[PDB]
This record gives C-alpha cells, sequence and structure tokens, in this order.
DNA sequence: AAGTACTTGAG
RNA sequence: CCAGGA
DNA sequence: CTCAAGTACTTTTTCCGGT
C-alpha cells in the first residue's frame, strides 16, 4: 500500500517518530551504503568480506562509515551526482547553533 | 554543554512521548533477553514487564532533553513524575 | 524630526545621513493627522535597552536571528524611532492567557 | 619515541549485557579491540594504562535496535616509528638480500646495500651470517639501525633501515 | 539481506551541497566510457569494456561487480566518466552562468563594481549568500565598462586606479543554450549605430570564470571548496552506474536498455563526432555544428522540458525522460518515493460495522491475519508458545510463516523439509501470524485528520471485511456503502508501544482540533437511546434481567 | 570501528597535504608537541625511553592484576620470566606484540629502577629539548657529543657540544648494571 | 501547502514554539501553554451582570451587621464580626475581584463570559459535594484565612514555565493571568461558603485537584503543533466541500488569504 | 502587529462562516507563522518555501530540482533538523518520541 | 487557465 | 492511457 | 532615470481492471 504524504503527516502529528522510521525504512526501501568521511559521497569500494575499504581519489582506506538510508535516497543522491550536484553526506557537524 | 542537575528548568513530569519511548525501549530490551530489574509476577509480555519496571521506578534509563540551542538536561526515569 | 507638508526634494533628502552620530526622520504631516498607535488592533510596543535585549536573548538561549522581526519601515517602528537591532516587547490581550508578550527585532 | 596517548573508542553493547557487571564487560571489550592493535595513525596500541579509571561515560540507546553506544575515553602506550629514528634491535632473520631486526613489536629490514661494503653475506655458516673484516652479524647479534622509511601494513608497520652511516651497525 | 560490515555505523548529521570539479569526476570514476555500445563483445552477450561496465556496476544478477566484489543487493552503483571534446553549459546553471558574466569583466575577470562604489560596499555587506548575489547582479548588470581609474573615496578630481582593463562589456541575452553579447562600440562617438554582435563561446566564459578571484566569486553565491563558478560549465561528465538506469532485461537473449542509457550513447556519439572533426581536417563551421549538438544532448539528458521547445524525443515520437523529470513532485523521487513509499506489512479490504466490537478493536479477517506477520524474538517467556505456533505452520490460524536463525537466513515453514522438527533457540525470531489484541494502525484515506490513522486491538474474525465499532466511524469519516480501509502492522516492540501509548483509539476520544470529543453515540444507538429514556418507557423483569446481563461490567446487583 | 583522538580538525573535502615524518622533529599530526588530554587541558607530548616505558607497562599490568583479582571475589633474565608470567595473567595472550615489546624492553632497558629512571627524567627534562630528543637521549647509549648529535640529528644546534657531553657522563653513571 | 509551511514546528523543552531554524514562532504554545484537548468552555461570571448584583455575589464586609457572613455559613461567623485584620484580607480580595472584572472587560470587549479554559472548576466543586456529602444546612469549618490565602497559594503552584529569573517568571505570571481571573471568581469567600457550602476538607480537595488538573493540562514538549494546526484548519475546509453585504467567502476567500492575494475580490471597509 | 490581528480576524471568519469551530491556537499559529518574518509571508512557494530552511526540506514541496540546483551552486549546508530531511534520510526525526535521547546510567543499573 | 514573479521596452 | 470505486 | 505593459515560469485532494 502506498503510505502517502498525508499518511506521513498524521504519524508526524502523533509524534510517532520510530513508527514513521519503521514504515519508511524497515517495512519498505531500507538500504546500506558505505560513504567516505572526506568527500561525503557513495564512492567507497567496500569489499566487505575481505575487509578492504578504499575511496581512490581520497586515497582513504581508513576514514569510512556505513549508513542506513532509503534505497530511493541512495538513488536520489546518485541521480543528483549524474547531474553534477554533489550531495555530500557527513556523519558529524561543524555549524553548531 | 549540559545543564547541571541544580540548574534544570524542564518539566519535572514525564512527557507522553518520554513515557511511550521508555516503555518501547525497555520492552525492546527485555525482548532481546536484557536483564529485568523487577519481580515478574508471572509476566511474559515485555510491554507489561516494562510497565511494571516503570511502576516500581526500577528502569535504569535517562532522558536527555535537548534545548533548541543544543544544550541539555538529563533526567532519570526514577526522578520523573508519572501523572499520565 | 522633520514634519513636511507635501514633499522633500531628492536633493534635500541626500543631506539626511550627513550628520552622525545624530539622526534625522522625515514625516508627512498627512500620515500624522491620525495616531496609528491609538487603533484597537495596535498593541503596546516597548523599546528595550541594550541590557534588556542582552537579557531577553540570554533568558531564551536565542541568536539575534531567531527573534520575530519588525520592519524598519513599520509604522510603529517609525513612531518609536526604532533603529536596526533594537527589540520591541509587544504586550497584547490574549483570548487564551489574558495577556501575552511577544518581542520583535528591528529590520 | 614510544608514546603515551589519549584515545577513545565507540563500543556498541547488546541489551543482554545491561546487567550490573556492565562497566566490567565494556572495560574488557575495549581491551579486546584496542590492546595489541596496530594503526598507521597511532602505531601499535600495546597496553591500556589505568584500567581502574577507564571513563565509560553515559551510553546512548540506539533507536530501532536495542543496543547502547558508549564512547570509551582512555589512555595507552603506543609505538609509532618514523624515518630518521635511530633504533636498537636484535637480528631475527638473515639472507643474501639483508637481515631483519626486531625493534619492539616491529621489524626493520636492512638491505645488502644499506650496509657498508666490507660486510658481505656468508651462506656457509649456521645460521647464515654477514661477515665484515672485523665484524660478524647473525641471528642473535644486537644492532643499531637508522630507519630510512616506514610502510603501514594492516596489523603491522615495517621499515627499511640503514647501518651504512657513522655510529650505526653492531653494538 | 545485506551482510555484516566492519565500518562504523553513523547518521547523516549534515548534507553539504556543491558542484563536481572535473578532476573529482575523473578521480572517483572507475571507468571511461568510450563506446556508445552497451555490450555484446562483438555480439557475445556480456558487457562491453567501454559503456555500461567498463569496470562499472553490474548486470546478470549472477556474476559479481568487477570493482567491489559484492554483486546486486549490496553493490551500490559505481561511477564512470566521459571527457567531453568541448565544454558545455549545465542546463540548470545557464542563467546563473549568464548572471555571472553580467557581474564580472568579460576580459580580466574582475567584478564590474567594487569597494570604491557606495551602493556596492552596502550590497557586499549582505550576509545572505543569495541576497548578496541578487544585489551584486542588479548593480553590475548595467556597468558596461571595466574601470581602470575610478573616483577616489574622497575628492573625485583625483581618481584612484582600482584594477586595470578598460574593455567595453557586452549586453548578454540568451538564445536557448547559447549566450550571445552585443558590445556598444564607439565609432565617431555615435556607435551603436550597429554594434559588435557575436556569440560567447563556452570555453571563453570558462576562461573568464577560471580568472574570477576567490574574494570576487566568493562575494557572489560561490564557495571556493565545494562550488567555484568554473564548475557550472561541464568538461568531464559523470556516467551514472546501472542501478540508476537499469535494463528491463526481458527473456534471456534480449536487452531493454533504460532511457538514460540511450541518451548517454547519444552524448557519446555526439562527442566522438566532434573529437574526430577537430582532430582531423577541421571544416570550422562543421565543428560549431557538432559542438551545439553535444551541448543539446548534454542539456536534454539532465532537463528535456526546456523553454526553447524541441524536446529530445525517442524514435517513437515519445520524449526522453530527463533526470530533472525523474525528481519532479507527486510520483518521482522526492514526493513519490521518499515523502511517501509503498509499504510491506500492509493490508486493505471492504469495511463493515459491528455493534459487538469494542471501540478500540478492529475485526481482522482470518486470511488477512494469516498473511500479516509480527517478528517475535525467541525469549524464555514465550519460547513454548512460539514453538507451538511454529508447529501450527502458516496454514492454521494461530501459526507462523518463517523462523529467523542467528545466521540471519529465513526458514520457510511453507517448504522447509524441517518445519516439524525445528528447535527454536533463544534470540531467534519467529515471524508469527497477527493475533487477537496486537496493536495495528488502522486508516481511511483521505487522512485529512491526525484521527484518520488510529491504533486498534486485533480481533481475528471470519468473513473477508474489516469490522469496526460504529462510534469510531466519525473520525475516519467511514460508512459502509463500499468503503475500504488500510491496516499497518508495526514490527518492533518499540513501534508497538508508539501505537498503543500515543495513537490508540481511546486516547483520541477528545480532539484538540475543536477541544471536544470526536466520537459519540450515532445512528441506531442514538435513535434507540431517545426511545428508551422517555418517562412513558418501562421495562418488565424478564427483559431488565437480559439488559443487565448484557452490560459486561454489571455488579450482579 | 577503530580508535579516535583529541585532535578534531575539520578536513572538509580538502584531502592532503601529508608531509613526511622525520628528525627534522617533524612527527605526525597526532604526534605533535601540543596535545589535549580528555580533561580538555592542553598537555605536552609523552615520549618514553625504553625503561621509562618498561616501568609504565610493568606498573599498569601489575595494577590491572589487582583490579582483576578484586572483581574475581563474588635480575633481567629473571625479570623476563616474571614479566612473561604477568602477561599470561592480565593480557589477551593473542597480543603477541606486547610479549615482544615487554622482552625487548627487559633486554634493552638502560635503567632497571624507578628511582634511577626518576633522576634520568630529571637530568634530561631541564634541557628544553623536545620529548622525542629527550627520550632518544635516554634510550641510546652515546659517548661522543657527536655520537648523540649524529643519531639524534635534531639536537644539532639546540645544545652545547660540552653540555651534551656533560649530560652523556651522568647518563653513563646512572646506567644500572645488569 | 499548510502542512509543508508548518511541518517542522513543535513545542520545545522551554515551552517555546520553534521551527527547524529554532526561530521563535510563539513564545508559549497558543499564548497560554495548554494542550487543546484539556481545555473546556467555561463561564467567567465576573465579566457580566449589574455592578450591583456583582457586589451582592462577591462582597463580604465583616464590619457591617448586614454584609457579614452569617454564623450559619461558618463556625467563626459570630467572632468574625468587626475583625479589622480579616476585613483587610476581604478588602484585598474584593478589590482584586473588581480589578479582574475591569481587566476582563478590556480583553473581552462585548462581555462574552464563555471562554475555553483548562480545569473545569464547575465539575470539581460538583464532585466535592457528592464526595464529601455537603450538608446545605450545617456551617463550614473554614476560616477567612483558610479560603482567602488557600486560593492565593494554589495560584503560585499553577506552573506553565519553570525558569528562575524575571523574564520567565513574568512570562509565567502572564501565561496564567486569565485562568486566575476565573479561579478567583469561582473561589471567592462569599461564593465558597454561601453557594458551595464547602467544608475545610472538601475545599482542600478542590484546591489539590485544580492544581493536579492544571499541571496535566499544559502542552508536552515534543507536541508536533505545526502539522496539528495545518490539519485542524485544513480538515474542516475539505469536508466543507466534499459533503452536500455579499463578500467572497469559504474556499476562495481562504485561497485569497493564504496566497496573500494583492488584487482581492471584494475589498471592503467598515467605518 | 495589527496585520496579525487583521489576518486572524479574516481567517477565523472563513472557518466560522461554515459554523464549524477550530480552536484559537491553530489559527493563531498559522497567522503568527506568516507574520514572524516582519510582513505577510504567503503560504505558497513564494512565501515559506523561499525561507532559509534546509534544501532537502524545501525541495520536498513545489520547486524541487531547481531548489537542489541552487543548493549545489551556492554550496548550501543542510542542518538536517527538519522532519522532512530525516524522512528523506530514513532517520528518526526529532519529532515527539524523537525530540529527546535515551541513555543507560551504569550508576542506576548497578543500584538495582 | 491563473496568477504572480521577473524582466522587458517606451516615454 | 482509458474505464471505475470511497 | 522612473514609468508602463509584456513575457517567464509555476503549480492545481488522497488512496484503491483493461488495451
Ligand atoms: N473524490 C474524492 N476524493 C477524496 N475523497 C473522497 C472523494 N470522494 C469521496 N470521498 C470520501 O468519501 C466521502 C464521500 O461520500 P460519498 O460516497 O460521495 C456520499 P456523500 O455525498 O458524502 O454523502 P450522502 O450519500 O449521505 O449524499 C467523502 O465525504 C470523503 O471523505
Ligand atoms: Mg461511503
Ligand atoms: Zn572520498
Ligand atoms: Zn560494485
Ligand atoms: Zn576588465
Amino acid at each position: 500500500l502506498r503510505f502517502g504524504e498525508m499518511e506521513r503527516d498524521c504519524m508526524i502529528a502523533h509524534g510517532a517518530a520510530s513508527f514513521l522510521k519503521e514504515r519508511l525504512m524497515e517495512a519498505s526501501d531500507a538500504f546500506r551504503v558505505h560513504i567516505c568521511g572526506i568527500c561525503g559521497l557513495m564512492t567507497v569500494i567496500a569489499k566487505l568480506n575481505h575487509n578492504q575499504f578504499e575511496c581512490k581519489g581520497c586515497d582513504n582506506k581508513i576514514d569510512i562509515y556505513q549508513i542506513h538510508i532509503p534505497y530511493a535516497a541512495k538513488l536520489l543522491f546518485q541521480e543528483l551526482m549524474a547531474m553534477n550536484i554533489t550531495p555530500r553526506l557527513y556523519t558529524d557537524r561543524s555549524r553548531d547553533f | 554543554k549540559a545543564i547541571p542537575k541544580d540548574q534544570r528548568a524542564t518539566t519535572p513530569y514525564m512527557t507522553k512521548y518520554e513515557r511511550a519511548r521508555i516503555l518501547g525501549t525497555r520492552a525492546l530490551q527485555i525482548s532481546m533477553n536484557a536483564p529485568v530489574f523487577v519481580d515478574l509476577e508471572g509476566e511474559t509480555d515485555p510491554l507489561r514487564i516494562a510497565m511494571k519496571e516503570l511502576a516500581e521506578k526500577k528502569i535504569p534509563l535517562v532522558i536527555r532533553r535537548y534545548l533548541p540551542d543544543g544544550s541539555f538536561e538529563d533526567w532519570s526515569v526514577e526522578e520523573l513524575i508519572v501523572d499520565l | 524630526i522633520f514634519v513636511y507638508q507635501n514633499n522633500i526634494t531628492p536633493s534635500a533628502m541626500k543631506l539626511v545621513p550627513s550628520i552622525p552620530p545624530a539622526t534625522i526622520e522625515t514625516f508627512n504631516e498627512a500620515a500624522l493627522v491620525v495616531n496609528i498607535t491609538h487603533h484597537e488592533l495596535v498593541p503596546k510596543h516597548i523599546r528595550l535597552s541594550s541590557d534588556e535585549k542582552r537579557e531577553l536573548l540570554k533568558r531564551y538561549r536565542l541568536k539575534e536571528s531567531q527573534l520575530p522581526r519588525i520592519q524598519r519601515a513599520d509604522p510603529v517602528a517609525l513612531y518609536l524611532g526604532l533603529k536596526r537591532g533594537e527589540v520591541v516587547k509587544i504586550i497584547r490581550k490574549s483570548e487564551t492567557s489574558g495577556r501575552y508578550a511577544s518581542y520583535r527585532i528591528c529590520m | 619515541m614510544f608514546f603515551i596517548k589519549d584515545l577513545s573508542l565507540n563500543i556498541t553493547l547488546h541489551p543482554s549485557f545491561f546487567g550490573p557487571r556492565m562497566k566490567q564487560y565494556l572495560k574488557t571489550k575495549l581491551l579486546e579491540e584496542v590492546e595489541g592493535s596496530c594503526t598507521g595513525k597511532f602505531g601499535y596500541i600495546l597496553c591500556v594504562l589505568d584500567y581502574d579509571n577507564i571513563d565509560i561515560q553515559r551510553g546512548r540507546i540506539l533507536p530501532t535496535d536495542g543496543s547502547a553506544e558508549f564512547n570509551v575515553k582512555y589512555r595507552a602506550v603506543v609505538f609509532k616509528p618514523f624515518k630518521g629514528e635511530v633504533v636498537d634491535g636484535t637480528v631475527v632473520s638473515c639472507s643474501q638480500h639483508g637481515f631483519e631486526v626486531q625493534v619492539g613489536p616491529m621489524k626493520v629490514f636492512v638491505t645488502k646495500h644499506l650496509m657498508p661494503q666490507d660486510l658481505t653475506f656468508n651462506a656457509g655458516s649456521n645460521p647464515p651470517s654477514y661477515q665484515s673484516s672485523e665484524d660478524v652479524i647473525t641471528i642473535k647479534s644486537r644492532i643499531r639501525v637508522k630507519i630510512e622509511g616506514c610502510i603501514s601494513q594492516v596489523s603491522s608497520i615495517h621499515a627499511i633501515g640503514s647501518i651504512k652511516e657513522d655510529y650505526l651497525g653492531a653494538i | 539481506g545485506q551482510q555484516y560490515s566492519s565500518a562504523p555505523l553513523r547518521t547523516v548529521k549534515e548534507v553539504q551541497f556543491g558542484l563536481f570539479s572535473p578532476e573529482e569526476v575523473r578521480a572517483i570514476s572507475v571507468a571511461k566510457i568510450r563506446f556508445p555500445e552497451t555490450m555484446d563483445e562483438t555480439q557475445t552477450r556480456a558487457k562491453i569494456g567501454g559503456l555500461n561496465d567498463p569496470r562499472l556496476g553490474s548486470i546478470d544478477r549472477n556474476l559479481k561487480c568487477q570493482t567491489c566484489q559484492e554483486g546486486m543487493n549490496e553493490c551500490p552503483g559505481h561511477f564512470g566518466h566521459i571527457d567531453l571534446a568541448k565544454p558545455v553549459f549545465h542546463v540548470g546553471f545557464i542563467a546563473k552562468i549568464k548572471k555571472v558574466c553580467e557581474c564580472v569583466c568579460m576580459h580580466c575577470g574582475k567584478l564590474l563594481l567594487d569597494e570604491h562604489n557606495e551602493l556596492m560596499r552596502q550590497a557586499l555587506a549582505i550576509k545572505d549568500s543569495k541576497k548578496r548575489f541578487a544585489a551584486i547582479w542588479t548593480l553590475c548588470k548595467t556597468k558596461m565598462v571595466c574601470e581602470t581609474d575610478v573616483p577616489s573615496e574622497d575628492d573625485p578630481t583625483q581618481l584612484v586606479s582600482r584594477g586595470g582593463c578598460g574593455n567595453t562589456q557586452p549586453t548578454i541575452r540568451k538564445d536557448g543554450l547559447k549566450l550571445v553579447g552585443s558590445w556598444k562600440k564607439d565609432r565617431a562617438t555615435g556607435d551603436a549605430d550597429e554594434p559588435e554582435l557575436r556569440v560567447l563561446s563556452t570555453e571563453e566564459i570558462l576562461n573568464i570564470f577560471k580568472h574570477i578571484s576567490v574574494k570576487d566569486f566568493t562575494s557572489l553565491g560561490f564557495n571556493e571548496v565545494f562550488s567555484r563558478p568554473e564548475w557550472m560549465i561541464l568538461t568531464c561528465l559523470p556516467v551514472p552506474p546501472p542501478p540508476v538506469r537499469p535494463s528491463i532485461s526481458f527473456n534471456e537473449s534480449q536487452r531493454g536498455e533504460d532511457d538514460l542509457t540511450f541518451k548517454l550513447a547519444d552524448i557519446l556519439k555526439a562527442n566522438i563526432s566532434l573529437e574526430t572533426l577537430e582532430h582531423n581536417g577541421a571544416p570550422h563551421h562543421a565543428i560549431e555544428e557538432a559542438e551545439s549538438l553535444l551541448q543539446f544532448h548534454v542539456a536534454t539528458y539532465m532537463d528535456n522540458d526546456i523553454a526553447g521547445q524541441p524536446q529530445a524525443l525517442q524514435k517513437s515520437g515519445r520524449p526522453v525522460k530527463s533526470i530533472r523529470a525523474r525528481l519532479k513532485g507527486k510520483e518521482g523521487r522526492i514526493r513519490g518515493n521518499l515523502m511517501g513509499k509503498r509499504v510491506d506489512f500492509s493490508a486493505r479490504t471492504v469495511i463493515s460495522g459491528d455493534p459487538n466490537l469494542e471501540l478500540d478493536q478492529v475485526g481482522v479477517p482470518k486470511s488477512i491475519a494469516k498473511t500479516l506477520t509480527y517478528p517475535e524474538v525467541v525469549t524464555p517467556y514465550n519460547i513454548d508458545r512460539l514453538t507451538q505456533l511454529v508447529r501450527n505452520g502458516p496454514n492454521e490460524h494461530p501459526g507462523a510463516k518463517y523462523v529467523i536463525r542467528d545466521s540471519g537466513d529465513r526458514i520457510d515453514l511453507r517448504y522447509s523439509k524441517r518445519a516439524g522438527d525445528i528447535q527454536l533457540q533463544y534470540g531467534w525470531k519467529v515471524e508469527r501470524h497477527i493475533m487477537d489484541n496486537d496493536p495495528v494502525l488502522f486508516n481511511r484515506q483521505p487522512s485529512l485528520h491526525k484521527m484518520s490513522m488510529m491504533a486498534h486491538r486485533v480481533k481475528v474474525i471470519p468473513y473477508s471485511t474489516f469490522r469496526l465499532n460504529l462510534s469510531v466511524t466519525s473520525p475516519y469519516n467511514a460508512d459502509f456503502d463500499g468503503d475500504e480501509m488500510n491496516l499497518h502492522v508495526p514490527q518492533s516492540e518499540e513501534t508497538r508501544a508508539e501505537l498503543s501509548q500515543l495513537c490508540a483509539v481511546p486516547l483520541q476520544i477528545v480532539s484538540p482540533q475543536s477541544n471536544k470529543p470526536c466520537m459519540g453515540i450515532v445512528q441506531d444507538t442514538l435513535c434507540g437511546i431517545r426511545k428508551l429514556t422517555l418517562r412513558d418507557t418501562f421495562i418488565e423483569l424478564d427483559q431488565v434481567l437480559n439488559m443487565l446481563y448484557w452490560v459486561p461490567d454489571w455488579d450482579g446487583v | 570501528v577503530s580508535t579516535s583522538t583529541f585532535q578534531t580538525r575539520r578536513r572538509r573535502l580538502k584531502k592532503v597535504e601529508e608531509e613526511e615524518n622525520a628528525a627534522t622533529l617533524q612527527l605526525g599530526q597526532e604526534f605533535q608537541l601540543k596535545q589535549i588530554n580528555h580533561q580538555g587541558e592542553e598537555e605536552e607530548l609523552i615520549a618514553l625511553n625504553l625503561s621509562e616505558a618498561r616501568l609504565v607497562i610493568k606498573e599498569a599490568l601489575v595494577e590491572r592484576r589487582r583490579a582483576f583479582k578484586r572483581s574475581q571475589k563474588k635480575t633481567r633474565e629473571k625479570e623476563l620470566e616474571s614479566i612473561d608470567v604477568l602477561l599470561e595473567q592480565t593480557t589477551g595472550g593473542n597480543n603477541k606484540d606486547l610479549k615482544n615489546t615487554m622482552q625487548y624492553l627487559t633486554n634493552f632497558s638502560r635503567f632497571r629502577d624507578q628511582e634511577t629512571v626518576g633522576a634520568v627524567i630529571q637530568l634530561l627534562k631541564s634541557t628544553g629539548l623536545h620529548p622525542f630528543e629527550v627520550a632518544q637521549l635516554g634510550s641510546l647509549a652515546c659517548d661522543t657529543a657527536d655520537e648523540a648529535k649524529t643519531l639524534i640529528p635534531s639536537l644539532n644546534n639546540k645544545i652545547s657540544d660540552d653540555e651534551l657531553e656533560r649530560i652523556l657522563k651522568e647518563l653513563s653513571n646512572l646506567e644500572t648494571l645488569y | 501547502r499548510l502542512v509543508k509551511a508548518l511541518e517542522d514546528i513543535m513545542v520545545h523543552y522551554d515551552n517555546t514554539t520553534r521551527n527547524s531554524l529554532g526561530n521563535v514562532i510563539q513564545f508559549i504554545y497558543g499564548e497560554d501553554g495548554m494542550d487543546a484537548a484539556h481545555i473546556e468552555k467555561q463561564s467567567l461570571d465576573t465579566i457580566g451582570g449589574s455592578d450591583a448584583a456583582f457586589e451582592k455575589r462577591y462582597r463580604v464586609d465583616l464590619l457591617n451587621t448586614d454584609h457579614t457572613l452569617d454564623p450559619s455559613l461558618l463556625e467563626s461567623g459570630s467572632e468574625i464580626l468587626g475583625d479589622l485584620k480579616l476585613q483587610v484580607l476581604l478588602d484585598e480580595e474584593y478589590k482584586q475581584l473588581v480589578k479582574d472584572r475591569k481587566f476582563l472587560r478590556e480583553v473581552f470587549v462585548d462581555g462574552e463570559a464563555n471562554w475555553p479554559l483548562p480545569v473545569n472548576i464547575r465539575r470539581i466543586i460538583q464532585n466535592a459535594q457528592q464526595t464529601f456529602h455537603i450538608d446545605h444546612t450545617k456551617p463550614s469549618d473554614l476560616t477567612i484565612k483558610d479560603i482567602v490565602l488557600g486560593v492565593k497559594d494554589l495560584q503560585e503552584n499553577l506552573l506553565v514555565l519553570r525558569g528562575k529569573n524575571e523574564i520567565i517568571q513574568n512570562a509565567q505570571r502572564d501565561a496564567v493571568t486569565l485562568f486566575c481571573c476565573l479561579l478567583r471568581s469561582r473561589l471567592a469567600t462569599r461564593r465558597v461558603l454561601q453557594e458551595y457550602r464547602l467544608t475545610k476538607q472538601a475545599f482542600d480537595w478542590v484546591l489539590s485537584n485544580i492544581e493536579a488538573q492544571f499541571l496535566r493540562s499544559v502542552v508536552h514538549p515534543g507536541e508536533m503543533v505545526g502539522v496539528l494546526a495545518a490539519q485542524s484548519i485544513g480538515e474542516p475546509a475539505t469536508q466543507m466541500t466534499l459533503n452536500t453585504k455579499k463578500v467572497t467567502s469559504g474556499v476562495p476567500r481562504l485561497k485569497e488569504i493564504l496566497n496573500v492575494a494583492k488584487n482581492m475580490k471584494t475589498p471592503s471597509l467598515t467605518v | 502587529e495589527a496585520g496579525r490581528a487583521a489576518l486572524y480576524k479574516e481567517v477565523y471568519n472563513v472557518i466560522a462562516s461554515d459554523g464549524s469551530y477550530v480552536n484559537y491556537r491553530h489559527m493563531a499559529l498559522l497567522v503568527d507563522v506568516m507574520t514572524t518574518q516582519g510582513g505577510l509571508t504567503s503560504v505558497t512557494r513564494h512565501g515559506f518555501n523561499r525561507s532559509n530552511t534546509g534544501a532537502l526540506m524545501r525541495c520536498s514541496f513545489e520547486e524541487t530540482v531547481e531548489i537542489l540546483f541552487e543548493a549545489g551552486a551556492s554550496a548550501e549546508l543542510d542542518d538536517c533538523r527538519g522532519v522532512s530531511e530525516n524522512v528523506i534520510l530514513g532517520q528518526m526525526a526529532p519529532i515527539g518520541t524523537g525530540a529527546f535521547d535515551v541513555m543507560i546510567d551504569e550508576e542506576s543499573l548497578v543500584k538495582y
């Protein structure tokens, strides 16, 4: 079934934070990428099993993280990338406020 | 930067959401064969076990209440009033 | 304050920022015929001191940004001669609380 | 060199360990991971100092799973070699190519050519040795090496070292 | 299921937008991307080491990816690239590109106005990256001469020389994908009187942009790290991997390549043409022809629905689906795949009311209950119960569909040669049928209300309809003229609590929308309630005893 | 997951420059002079001379054996056996690196006693020399001011030739017999 | 549009109503800091009636042989006569009630006494009467100090904002203003003794319940009030369609309003 | 300030025209929201959707691709504070249940 | 269509 | 896309 | 340099079998 915007909206109204995350992830989309901690993109050549990580063109075989995002988001990011836009994903802050 | 216990201002009562999240979290923990801090009086459902732990105030969790600036007040489930 | 009848030439208006730290204000006599502050819908605005503002922002953990804004051109901002950054405390009667106080930072 | 370094490791504990011997399980899991470890950033993390005062901090419960994550702040002895570092070590292996010297947890390999000319290989000795005009270098001999360069290799760090310059060689 | 990775798990705290420097594209790229040909290594059905896997992502489902060694559900896509024979404008930036030329000198790359002008220093003061650029533009668009000497920040009789270059600036206007200028000239003071009319080449705008100072371009929107103006012009093109443009691979030996896979070959073909044209005997006009075609293909690949009408339309008349089109709201990425998704653990049927259900319960047909499943953890408290549900299998009502091992690999009780002899170990998971009293999210679209989605107690019943209490009718805006409703099953002990504790039907009784109850007695019950309570209306013992018994909580008095 | 520090520096996109490490006293980012302890205070680099190092680990594991047996309630060749035994008691055993390190330290230590290492540490940390030089002067047995100035090429102009030769005398005197 | 504009708005842990920028929208949710579910339309008696009938209802004058509380009302009735010290309290009381009336008349210009407020006081008193079996004959065991000060004390415990400073405490004062007018109006000395006939215990219980009921009524930090507001304005309008002077109104006027339509359909003045 | 009072007066009258009662607070919030910026902020893509919220958040309503293009061009940094952004990211939003954090205290754990 | 924002050209 | 359902 | 008409852009409820 489509859990629509209107449907999301009520869950937001209830404050059912985890419930919404579960509908949008666990019970749909839900995917795992490996992102680079320097150029915050899906670049990582994660040969998990061999435990090799790497991001050639960062030369980063160390500073790497795994994230759980909707596959559609993985997709959106790859689509924006193909259109020259870099949606750099970062696992820490800098701005504060 | 974390507000000291003797400088806290947030409600001394537990929010509807705090209670729900506490009961959820404990149930999810108890369910994963976590140790129970109460006498199960024949109890088998983890939500009911959590309700019981919440009633005896034997839940070892702390609610970190963030203020819009980023600062926060830590509150024990033991110290929060449950008028809900 | 300069209360003019019809207009002030674009020539004369260029002499307004000429004398700091002193400030100048233009006022069309016709706008002034009726006091807007007297209207039913216009609530009690109050200019805050440099100290009072400091406290407001400290007391709510605010950045200057986060405060509801008032335009510099705002009729009431002009009436009080509000300068950019000055905060007004607005006291309105509430159908819910009886009395509610808002604050607006100058634009 | 050989440093004492302030470090911190994020550990994720499963709810089944939310017993009162928790800090204890955490203190050990830290040692399991951290102790013995070898990174390029910090070198060999050899021994965690002050077990009694390891800073556990408060554990944050991870939303959809039950587990709690703690940033285990701590202090330990590390060994990080550099180029130019003059090290004393013991010989371990010996070949027509050179000899490996054991420097703490690390091995420094001295090339046939990174040695003075006088010192030459001898296959006809047990174990094979490097025979100089007056000197003899073999498996138990203590050497003073100058580290020429380092290579960070997974669970280790290796190095090529010289004994050609003044004040280096056998001790 | 996805496999264990030693990499630390984190959350995305910040998204840092920016533009791709050609160097980054080449750096991150696992292949270039030389041949329009998808595959068939000289007809041999396998990917070509040239387009769509010249190291890239992966097809076949069998056969792992060539770069990471993962394969299909694990392998994200891998990026590639195409070195474009000539620079081209990114469709999306065409006006920002124009607006920049409008602000900067078309010869030296200096801002057409600076610190010396009063309105300029005032506008440069603007903190807002977008508002500052806005004010700089309106100010500079009219400065038609790069100033060598300008009136000093004192007496205008003595003129301070800012930057050099005298050069007259063009009056730029867009001719769809092309940026053309019109320099006023001077000729016997009059001119224009017919001005210098010439098109500004991508490469010249590029070289001017390249020469715009950090402090200069940084005063305009731009950021020296993440987005320099020179990156609004495309030199090296990223090639999205197969997961972005999958082939709808019908039958064994048959393609079915995606629209983007075509548009890329179109670009690739246009690029090879231009490359050979310039490297060979360059017939000059033939180049400015094959250039503008590659500019079109690179433009239409990102946005096909452009003002200057010709839609890049597929051989079928039907137009090519641009990346811009893929993301445009309601259906399509943001609004249709992210803001809303199709979900698992969802059920829907015709609703019909029941006066014998409790306010907070929902009648669930056995078939629906037998399909929907909650994943319960094998714990000593329920180990025995769960072992019976597992014995019962997926066909009996109180039964189970799957058993999840430590290994994470599902046991299908429907087939598993070991569905009988199956000894549950703690920490496993039994995916059991939805049972009487489970909390479930019940919903009726519209969903105008917060109340249009409430939590209910499961009640497994016969007959294919969802049964609901009549008083609960109002919030949903449900009736029984053929209305259908949706059911969502939470899977966590945590989300279960979220429903039970926050969105349960009894909690929703009093609405904050109006500060009054949103549920009351209706229809039969309301009609009969009047009838029952007139003075006139008396009841004999026989019936009074049945009415009394009917109240489930009657004191027995 | 792997270990992090106290140096937080925001390397946003800007990958590199990574200058080589030397006896130009140009150690890593991590191994620079101005460190920060978990208390947030600016602290100096802690470099140990193998013996200053042997006594740290020895102490640490000894005090770990105390904590371990509490929570379980309800002459060089001879020091080598003594140490290899304490490792089997407190350490993972899988940690071969510590076993090597402990033996190397036991065989290569210049000062056997805490009191001896105390005075070494006093004598040296009064030169103003950087933790590395100060430790290298402790772990390398040098006679000529040249021997020391050659092996620790950073010292170069930092100390007097005579002063260093004066210090080298005292380190040789302090040098615990085996 | 209403949802996307308001989505990110919620009550924070300082009772402030902020968006995703932490910009203050409302300083306290709905000017009072109460959850809408907990509110009920109540009558502010004090607002209307003749100035004459107001006095008869509220005024106690222990120094007047006709305007005292009869010894039928309370046990002290006899000894309470001419007590100058107590007549000071009853004067503060009645002068505060008159203050209240003139203030309410400023807020509610037409004299609308019926306003939705938290804690249904009518019910509390009703409940006390059946709970304690109020003898509408027997005199109360209340003191003037028991009532007068008891009310004054309960008022200090009606907590919406907790901060220890002038801005917050003056904001707490403000937030509670109107509720208190009602509270003082319903718990005046004459009213309590003559009308309700409450015993000391009954009164104590009334007070405790007002306190509890009040605290329960305040909004919960986390309440996603943005979406709530959108749907609460939205939903009506959507059914106002889907189901069965001449100025533009309904759906098109609403469309006019949200769009901030410059060239509006029926611009009208009211002089 | 008077603009706000007028705006509410005018909104209330559309709702009350139908007869239907909506609690003050909801209308007040909307009215306040449009107001706070310093003038009349439209409930359109020209109003709120062009405020300084996060790129991902604003792109979710009306101008989408165009919003994201300007995000890349000006090197916009998304705070990731808005509901919408966490929905897009598949994270627990800081909404109700997610407005605070849960911690285990070893102190309290050892006490029981 | 329908509006409004933004940009254009005449006076 | 067309035809339908609340 | 201010003024007007003209062109540019963007959108229009939610969910649910046959060619
Ligand atoms: N096109 C539509 N879009 C969205 N919701 C709709 C809809 N049509 C119907 N609905 C939903 O279904 C209800 C419509 O009921 P209908 O089957 O049209 C009979 P009605 O005209 O509402 O009442 P009636 O039969 O007593 O005259 C609405 O009030 C609404 O919630
Ligand atoms: Mg119907
Ligand atoms: Zn990278
Ligand atoms: Zn791959
Ligand atoms: Zn120039």
